[PDB]
RNA sequence: GGAGGUUGGCUUAGAAGCAGCCACCCUUUAAAGAAAGCGUAAUAGCUCACUAGUCGAGUCGGCCUGCGCGGAAGAUGUAAC
RNA sequence: GAUGUCGGCUCAUCACAUCCUGGGGCUGAAGCCGGUCCCAAGGGUAUGGCUGUUCGCCAUUUAAAGUGGUACGCGAGCUGG
């Protein structure tokens, strides 16, 4: 039916109801936002709740929506790695003080190193490819 | 009246005394205008106080002429004098009381006003 | 590869009244199809068929490919019912078939009364569907096009007759 | 149509056909790429 | 299938692979460019880049070159063999 | 050892690079209107005020008041500003 990944959905972990982080984002997809809250309730307390949580969703049509088990998000918690909230006005050339490799340790402890990587070191290398996002280099 | 620059008076109370034809409306070049047609007048000689000022482009319908109106018979009505009735921007008249007779040939749907207001 | 080398492999009940110049396929579910071949062709006779040109030009190289798809379409027509699914989109639209008459409601002032040719018999399972059955592609496709060109579709509403190609133009401001 | 003297493709979907001796361009994505003569 | 992070950023319901300036790295994986590209400019979708089957012989582009084709509309009558 | 020069009247004829009517494609074309470009020369294509004027500027129309060639059409046809 609707079979391709990279479907963009950032609402709160445990609460699908706050829309203006994405708004009307899954109307043409087929399944409305208010039914996904049972799936965001299944993955709480580790995927950075409170802030709206991005997750690669796999849209089905049989009342089942699995979320890929990425424990710590590397789209929003790498804003926290440098120590800011609002990123730079251009990524990786405009800077507010870039993030180094010494501050990529607390996020990388709980990576679930098979369910998003092969070993744990490439999951540290995942956020070496995920901190290149928001006005931040990966330097050392 | 029946040609450009034809002096003809008005049959109306609030109007002027005399007007003059400047353009026969209708087709490409209508050269003549019979009874029941729209012309465009200039006001040439007003009453010392009515409603219409002297020298103003207005619009009128033709109601009496010396050439006559002809019916589906060999029977024609032929007056002596030409006569017009002024209109507004929309085709309703300006005045209240119409002077003299009119004909019943004029009465169409848009002209049920002035037929009722005149002593035929 | 080339379609002129793949054979035909005709099914069970098929007559070939081949006079050399004029072939004729007869079968069940309709019959009487025949085509007059352009002359520079080799036509063999077997359980299958193979076509071959003689003068290796830029034309007979294309003649043998055209005549292979034409013979193949005569085989399927006495084997499978050709069909075209036309749908109606819009309020106040309907189609009311009366035997050999297909009369329509398209929001016009006078109702169109389209008359079908012999052969093709059309059927309407709904008020917004047409099913056009026949034996040849070119005659079924021609009648289905001429019904469509009464009221072609619209990018703003879709309010017009359309067949099953769901790649219709849309724009909306 | 759009009569030119230099027809050419614009997107990936344009195919250049020479129909009845004239170099046409038909586009199956956008109608604004239809070009007639060149 | 068409990627693992992932809304990649300030941004804007939406800027995400498809405001702006841009990131273009690294990896679950047989496979995947944080993306070519229309798609709701935008959310899909479907493609592209990719790999599995399926199919079982050629295919793709550039260079030089002979003859041609569009570009090519006027006043009394075909009317620059 | 002579080809009578500008505007008006009368009468016209061809071109198409189309002003109107006829057929269509695209649109930042909802509908009414339009914009732009291909095809089409069959019939149509204003009365006045001011100036020697063509031109123009105005007033009022109309489906529309097209652009050029024909000794800048036409004095052994008229006028003579
Ligand atoms: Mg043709
Ligand atoms: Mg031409
Ligand atoms: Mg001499
Ligand atoms: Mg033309
Ligand atoms: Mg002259
Ligand atoms: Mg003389
Ligand atoms: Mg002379």
């Amino acid at each position: 039916k609707k079979i391709q990944a990279y479907i963009k959905l950032q609402v709160k972990a445990g609460q699908a109801n706050p829309s203006p982080p994405v708004g009307p984002a899954l109307g043409q997809h087929g399944v409305n936002i208010m039914e996904f809250c049972k799936a965001f309730n299944a993955k709480t307390q580790g995927q950075e709740p409170g802030l709206p949580t991005p997750v690669i969703i796999t849209v089905y049509s049989d009342r089942s929506f699995t979320f890929e088990t990425k424990s710590t998000p590397a789209a929003v918690l790498l804003k926290k790695a440098a120590g800011i909230t609002s990123g730079s006005a251009r990524p990786n050339s405009q800077k507010v003080g870039t993030v180094t490799r010494a501050q990529l340790e607390e996020i990388a402890k709980t990576k679930q190193a098979d369910l998003t990587a092969a070993d744990l070191d490439a999951a540290v290398r995942t956020i070496a490819g995920s901190a290149r996002s928001m006005g931040l280099n990966v330097e050392g | 009246m029946i040609q450009t620059q034809s002096m003809l008076d008005v049959a109306d109370n609030s109007g002027a005394r005399r007007v003059m034809c400047i353009k026969v409306l209708g087709g490409s070049h209508r050269r003549y205008a019979g009874i029941g047609d729209i012309i465009k007048v200039t006001v040439k000689e007003a009453i010392p106080r009515g409603k219409v000022k002297k020298g103003q482009v207005m619009t009128a319908v033709v109601v009496r002429t010396k050439h006559g109106v002809r019916r589906t018979d060999g029977s024609i009505i032929r007056f002596d004098g030409n006569a017009a009735v002024l209109l507004n921007n929309k085709q309703e008249p300006i005045g209240t009381r119409i002077f003299g007779p009119v004909t019943r040939e004029l009465r169409t749907e848009k002209f049920m006003k002035i037929v009722s207001l005149a002593p035929e | 590869s080339r379609v002129a080398k793949n054979p035909v492999k005709l099914p069970a009940g098929v007559e070939i009244k081949l006079a050399g110049q004029q072939l004729s396929i007869k079968g069940a579910k309709g019959a009487l199809e025949l085509k007059v071949h352009p002359s520079v062709e080799v036509i063999q006779d077997s359980g299958e068929l193979r076509f071959a040109a003689r003068n290796g030009d830029q034309q007979t190289r294309a003649m043998a490919g055209t005549t292979r798809a034409l013979v193949n379409n005569m085989v399927v027509g006495v084997s499978q019912g050709f069909e075209r699914k036309l749908q109606l989109v819009g309020v106040g639209y309907k189609a009311q078939a009366k035997g050999q008459v297909l009369s329509l409601s398209l929001g016009f002032s006078h109702p169109v009364d389209y008359e079908l040719p012999a052969g093709i018999v059309a059927e309407t399972p709904s008020q917004t569907d047409i099913l056009i059955k026949g034996i040849d592609k070119q005659l079924v496709g021609q009648v289905a096009a001429e019904i469509r060109d009464f009221r072609p579709p619209e990018p703003y509403k879709g309010k017009g007759v359309r067949y099953a190609d769901e790649v219709v133009r849309r724009k909306e401001a | 149509m759009k009569v030119r003297a230099s027809v050419k493709k614009l997107c990936r979907n344009c195919k250049i056909i020479r129909r009845d001796g004239i170099v046409r361009v038909i586009c199956s994505a956008e109608p604004r790429h239809k070009q007639r003569q060149g």
